[PDB]
């Protein structure tokens, strides 16, 4: 349904589709643009484009694979920090919903996969490229991971406080300590720990555990 | 471009696996490689004399554009399958086991005699097993060929093959290391005197040993069977080597899936603990709560070894969710008598949080039905549910005056179930109700009821009313093992409900309903299903007074008995002269009137009764013409219903000449097929339905669609 | 209650009284595990020491506890049992 | 049903992630010590300069265009570099000239002899900005070994009558001005080459010879594209009128026309007795040689026999 128009004439239309903010006739200029010219001057500029095009069409599967074909064929391009961080960004919007979120529900007790990828992806960007100007956003979006990380991890650990399985508190209680020391979640989760061992009658491991929340009281 | 058979899906998938993909280069060495290869494909199927041959046409910029002219000939078709050396048994015998066909019968037209290499395969494991689970234990296929004409479309199957002799079971002898359960497994390696070798008895026993085994944690032991033949009396001795291995222990149980679903609403449903010793009847259980749960397309187990671990594993449930819910709407008037809408928003995991919530209501000129429902399936840990539901229904008729059949009516109810098995839920709670009736057409079974009340309205006039407020105990019992949530097939649910009036209320009655829905598997693979389904129903009074009319049974109806216009079947009403509040020019009173004539003239106005007993017999069968990848989102069916309702307070010596509606003889039958597809607004249901049994005042209806789960 | 059906929660390391009797003072730690198994439940803080509990839960018929407490050096050689057979 | 021009530089999404309470670190109580850290979740400490939330740009960063060549191109920090065909001797300097003349660009200062030179002021109109930029810009013209090259500098930008400092607008105004260059360059050389192209008229001989793939084709000794433009006219003259086409993928399709023998020896060297179905044609590229395959509506590909008898001529037609 694309005209055959010269290659400069469809770049165009494809650039003023997306300035115009019509995310579907631009992405099929794009995708014209490239299936026509595979190698050509446009190739790294109409795949960038084709990237943040599906990002912002809601396109999030086809969005990753673009994000890992460029990559892998250009894995020392100048603008590949960006695409790392457009990968962080598609990882975390999978794990969004729209109609949960209009009502206030709190989604740190749902899959947490998406998460975890879209941790490991911005950890890599951060890591990989230190100066970029993407770091400091990776930054905070790696915290608020972190947390509903250990928000999740809180959730199970206090499921089975509820079910009465006291060794599977403790687990996840210390799983908690080893992964997330620092967040919220686990100064949350600490006295479950305690209560755990209390019941199994282990008294010096709730102790122990009393001695560190007192501690760390705040 | 020529393929007929071969979709142009499987050859693209054929494709990526050789490395030809759009926006790859051209491998031309590799052309060679794939033809053949496609070539092989049609050879498989029996497609000999085809061709697949790869034409590259040079595009500019330096592409090309690859075209697979596919010409496939005629299948060819097995002319005889032949099998030499069988003097046991006949080869029209062996072969009707076979998945191959030698010759179909011009009565079935569903099969045909084409070839495939795996279903020739398969065949000679099939008669393996044949000859090997009738005790010979010897039987060997000595050689298998498979010939061709020249013509190239009567292929041709033979197979040489040795009986040998046949043995009987010594004694199966079972040693190793137990694990201390050899008591336990002894049971299960008992051998009838002089009975006959089997090798699927064999398979089945060590399955069974495997699975004992894992019921106590040990999930990876090793049991190989290494029958010693004796020829010199023809006795098999079992020898089963078992080794039970370590006892295995649930690190972590993970969900995978569950992007709506809180992970505590699957988490509930288990029966493996997470840091206990495992059981593999406890994972399994778990599975088929979550299935019965109804809240997830598909389910799935995974039991992965933890890395550098001997003792621990990881269980992972994999869930696809699926939309639990369904949201009639619908408008009747739009501009006639003013304006009208409807609402039917039911969900039974709200926002993943497991919680049933479901609202509807219908507001009209004459009517403002509203209903409410809250229910939390968990109250407590252990499955306590306790639910709730507001009602208020009106009926004015939008004159603000007499003679208008005014009833409105209002109540709440709460309930509080609990499970007492793994499968059973008793269910208590209370309700109050509250009904108030006026100017109500004057009829022989309402006005028995309004008399047994001790109220004593004049049969005349229209002028009455009748006010009451109920409360009532109500109780349930539900037993569900339903295979699945939504298309079971397979296990029976039965619920069981009742409500009866403490005393206090104004008036005393009892009443309770049972329904029963049984799914029996025909086929292995649980595609053909048969639906036994039945719902019973019995109401009356205590004292002296009698069941109010507005807790009649309805029958008929696309949940009931399809075919039927909804709430017909059943008793009709027959009014009483009037004489008075009667509109001339209206033209819609009924016949006994000041209009029309003075006597007891029996009209078609449904009433339902006090008895009802509806039974249904289906028939699930795979749609006809649909993907496989959504065949668990339509299911067909033929059907065949049967229903009666019947007043057994219906006085027969009175009103003699009129239709005796006590009698339960009179049963409504119907017969069609139905369609259900499970829409994004939720279960769709179409139904054509002839009722060949009916009565006289029965309004047909063959065509009905209707929106949310039917039963 | 007493009357809502319950399922067996079943916590901690399966223990028998062979098991038990063949861990003796001197056993490094992989005899040890070898002989009762990985336990599921260590001490995180400084101390080694391993915790085989034994809980079972039929359902309002009581719950019973069997902790078996393994404290080794820092060689990871074992040098106190502490056998503990039901609750106090 | 209500958008505003900005949801198009943003995420999709919210900031709730901007209000994640901050990292604690845990004290360890004296006599015992706290599990170790597996350190597969520990965020490096990084400097909090950038833009955060909705003040961050995701919009792709603008990679300069080789379109004049197919030379290196590459941008570092302020400056954009693009190589071009071979060094153009000294042409390349008015070439660009002239097409920066081509948008009435202003110019200050002129170093022809040098090859260098500065612009004034510049208003650009992008949809995508609220408010439009507008900058400074020098352009010098280069050699960077064994070739000729033109170079870049954006001075400086402003928006909303304000300085910026932000390198995602200069990395993208840069490259903007050096795809404006490039694109007019490109353009004058595309120009020519087709005014070239059309003046080399081609010879319209066709053959009935085959290629690798084993059948004949209805060759034509051309290029793709003046064969290509001329079947349809002669598939017209065949009756065999074009339906379908795809000129980035060769394929075409005809439908059935009848002609009378008349009609066939007036053009189309007679009837090849195709009168049934609808067929399609693929063409080649192969800058003096094009092949054309035909296909029967069955899917298979026609005999020699069946092409041979529109090899006779079939040159009229085109």
């Amino acid at each position: 349904e694309v005209p055959d128009n010269p290659p400069n004439e469809i770049y165009a239309t494809a650039q003023q589709k997306l300035q115009d903010g019509n995310w579907r006739q631009a992405i099929t200029q794009l995708e014209a643009l490239d299936n026509r010219y595979p190698f050509g001057p446009y190739s790294q500029q109409v795949q960038l484009d084709l990237i943040y095009a599906y990002y912002k069409n809601a396109d999030l599967p086809l969005a990753q694979a673009a994000i890992d074909r460029f990559i892998r064929l250009n894995p020392t391009h100048p603008n590949i920090d960006y695409v790392m961080y457009m990968r962080g960004l598609t990882n975390m919007a999978l794990d969004d919903s729209a109609l949960q979120g209009f009502f206030g529900v709190d989604r740190s007790d749902r899959d947490p996969q998406h998460a975890r990828a879209a941790f490991s992806d911005f950890s890599k960007l951060v890591r990989g490229y230190p100066n970029s100007q993407y770091t400091t956003d990776a930054t905070k979006r790696l915290v608020f991971l972190k947390d509903r990380l250990a928000k999740y991890e809180y959730s199970v650990a206090e499921y089975y406080t509820e079910r009465g399985a006291w060794v599977a508190v403790v687990n996840r209680v210390e799983g908690m300590l080893r992964d997330y020391p620092d967040t919220q979640a686990t100064r949350d989760a600490l006295p479950l720990m305690e209560n755990a061992y209390r019941q199994m009658q282990m008294n010096a491991q709730a102790e122990k555990v009393a001695k560190i929340i007192a501690a760390n009281s705040s | 471009s020529g393929n007929k058979s071969v979709k142009d899906d499987m050859l693209k998938q054929n494709l990526e696996a050789s490395g030809v993909r759009v926006g790859e280069s051209l491998d031309r060495t590799t052309i060679a490689d794939i033809e053949k290869g496609l070539e092989d494909f049609y050879y498989s199927v029996g497609k000999y004399s085809a061709s697949v041959k790869a034409v590259v046409t040079p595009l500019p910029r330096n592409r090309v554009d690859l075209k697979l002219v596919f010409q496939e000939g005629v299948s060819a078709e097995i002319q005889q399958i032949n099998i030499v050396g069988n003097h046991a048994f006949t080869t029209d015998e062996l072969i009707s086991h076979f998945q191959l066909r030698d010759e179909v019968p011009w009565w079935n037209v569903v099969g045909d005699r084409k070839y495939q290499k795996q279903k020739l395969a398969g065949d000679l494991e099939t008669l393996r097993s044949y000859y090997l689970d009738r005790g010979y234990a010897r039987f060997n296929i000595d050689s298998t060929q498979v010939s061709l004409t020249p013509d190239k479309k009567g292929i041709y199957v033979t197979v040489n093959i040795t009986e040998g002799d046949q043995y009987k079971l010594s004694g199966v002898e079972v040693s190793g290391n137990l694990a201390g359960h050899s008591a336990e497994i002894e049971q299960l390696t008992k051998i009838e005197p002089g009975e006959l070798y089997n090798g699927t008895k064999v398979t089945k026993m060590e399955d069974d040993i495997k699975k004992l085994l894992g019921r106590y944690g040990y999930a990876y032991p090793r049991v190989q069977s290494m029958p010693e033949i004796n020829d010199a009396d023809k006795t098999v001795k079992l020898r089963v080597n078992v080794d039970a291995g370590n006892r295995f222990y649930v690190r972590k149980i993970r969900f995978e899936g569950n992007d709506t679903s809180k992970d505590a609403v699957l988490r509930r449903e288990m029966r493996q603990m997470e840091g206990a010793w495992l059981g593999s009847d406890l994972v399994d259980q778990g599975k088929e709560r979550l299935n019965r749960l109804g809240f997830f397309e598909t389910v799935d187990t995974d039991t992965q070894r933890v890395p550098g671990s001997p003792d621990q594993v990881d269980v992972v449930y994999k869930v696809k969710e699926r939309n639990t819910g369904s949201f009639n709407f619908g408008i009747g008037y739009g501009t006639e008598s003013g304006v009208s809408f409807q609402a039917g928003v039911q969900q039974d995991n709200w926002l993943g949080t497991g919680y049933a919530v479901g609202i509807n209501g219908t507001k009209n000129d004459y009517q403002t039905y509203a209903e409410l429902s809250v229910t939390n399936p968990y109250f407590t840990v252990d499955g306590v549910s306790l639910g709730g539901r507001l009602f208020y229904n009106d009926f004015q008729a939008d004159d603000a005056d007499l003679s208008d059949y005014t009833n409105k009516s209002y109540g709440t109810d709460v309930t509080l179930g609990f499970p007492i098995n793994e499968y059973n839920s008793l269910r208590a709670g209370l309700g109050y109700v509250h009904n108030s009736l006026s100017n109500m057409q004057p009829q022989v079974a309402m006005w028995r009821y309004l008399y047994s009340m001790g109220e004593h309205p004049s049969t005349s006039d229209q002028d009455n009313s009748f006010k009451t407020d109920d409360f009532t105990f109500n109780y349930g019992w539900t037993y569900n093992k339903l295979d699945r949530g939504y298309f079971p097939t397979d296990g029976s649910r039965v619920n069981l409900t009742g409500k009866v009036t403490i005393p206090g209320s104004d008036n005393e009655y009892y009443k309770v309903t049972l329904d029963t829905a049984t799914y029996v598997p025909i086929d292995d693979d649980h595609k053909w299903v048969v639906l036994g389904r039945t719902r019973w129903g019995y109401g009356d009074g205590l004292g002296g007074k009698e069941m109010p009319f507005y807790e009649n049974f309805y029958a008929g109806g696309s949940s009931t008995v399809r075919g039927f216009q909804s709430n017909t079947i059943g008793p009709k009403a027959v009014y009483f002269p009037h004489q008075a509040s009667n509109y001339d020019p209206d033209y819609d009173y009924e016949c006994a009137t000041q209009d029309g004539a003075k006597d007891l003239c029996k009209s078609d106005d449904a009433v339902g009764g006090n008895a009802m007993a509806v039974a249904s017999l289906e028939f699930i069968t795979p749609t006809p013409f649909i993907s496989d990848k959504y065949a668990n989102s339509v299911r067909t069916s033929f059907f065949w219903d049967m229903g009666t309702v019947w007043d057994t307070n219906w006085d027969s010596s009175q009103y003699s000449g009129y239709p005796d509606y006590s009698d339960p003889s009179n049963i409504r039958m119907s017969a069609g097929i139905a369609l259900q597809w499970m829409s994004p607004l939720g279960p769709l249901v179409f139904s054509y339905a002839q009722p060949f049994k009916k009565y006289d005042g029965d309004k047909a209806e063959q065509f009905q669609f209707n929106i949310g789960k039917t039963w | 209650e007493r009357v809502v059906y319950r399922p067996d929660i079943n916590q901690g390391n399966y223990l028998t009284a062979n098991d038990v009797s063949k861990i003796r003072v001197g056993m490094t730690q992989q005899q040890v595990a070898y002989a009762l198994g990985t336990p599921l439940m260590s001490d995180p803080f400084g101390t080694n020491t391993w915790f085989y509990v034994f809980r079972q839960q039929p359902g309002h018929e009581g719950v019973t506890q069997q902790t078996l407490t393994l404290t080794f050096n820092s060689s990871g050689v074992l040098t106190n049992i502490d056998n503990k057979p039901a609750l106090s | 049903c209500s958008s505003d021009s900005r949801y198009k530089r943003q995420v999709s999404g919210d900031e709730a992630y901007l209000e994640a309470a901050p990292l604690a670190e845990l004290h360890a109580p004296a006599g015992m010590i706290l599990p170790v850290t597996s350190g597969d979740y520990a965020i490096p400490v990084t400097n909090g300069s950038g833009a955060v939330g909705k003040a961050l740009d995701i919009r792709p960063p603008a990679q300069p265009l080789a379109l004049v060549s197919g030379a290196r191109t590459q941008f570092t920090g302020d400056t954009a570099s693009l190589l071009v065909e071979n060094g153009r001797g000294n042409t390349l300097w008015p070439q660009v000239v002239s097409v920066l003349q081509a948008k009435n660009y202003t110019i200050t200062q002129r170093d022809d002899a040098g090859q260098t030179l500065t612009t004034d002021w510049v208003q650009w109109n992008r949809l995508d900005e609220d408010e439009q930029y507008r900058g400074r810009y020098q352009i010098s013209v280069k050699p960077q070994g064994y070739q000729q090259a033109v170079t870049v500098k954006l001075l400086n930008l402003e928006q909303a009558g304000k300085p910026v400092a932000d390198a995602a607008s200069m990395q993208r105004y840069s490259t903007e001005m050096m795809n404006v260059i490039s694109a007019g360059l490109d353009k004058s050389a595309t120009d020519a080459a087709n005014a070239a192209q059309n003046r080399a008229s081609t010879t319209m001989d066709v053959q009935s010879a085959a290629d690798d793939t084993g059948l004949p084709m209805l060759v034509v000794r051309g290029p793709f594209n003046v064969v290509w433009q001329r079947l349809p006219a002669a598939l017209e003259k065949v009756g065999m009128k074009v339906t379908d086409s795809t000129r980035s993928q060769g394929n075409m399709a005809v439908t059935y026309k009848p002609l009378s023998d008349s009609d066939w020896q007036e053009l189309g060297a007679s009837d090849p007795g195709l009168a049934s179905g609808d067929y399609k044609l693929q063409v080649g590229d192969l800058d003096n040689r094009s092949s054309l395959q035909f296909i029967d509506p069955k899917g298979h590909t026609l005999t020699q026999s069946q092409n041979d008898a529109l090899v006779a001529v079939f040159q009229a037609a085109f």
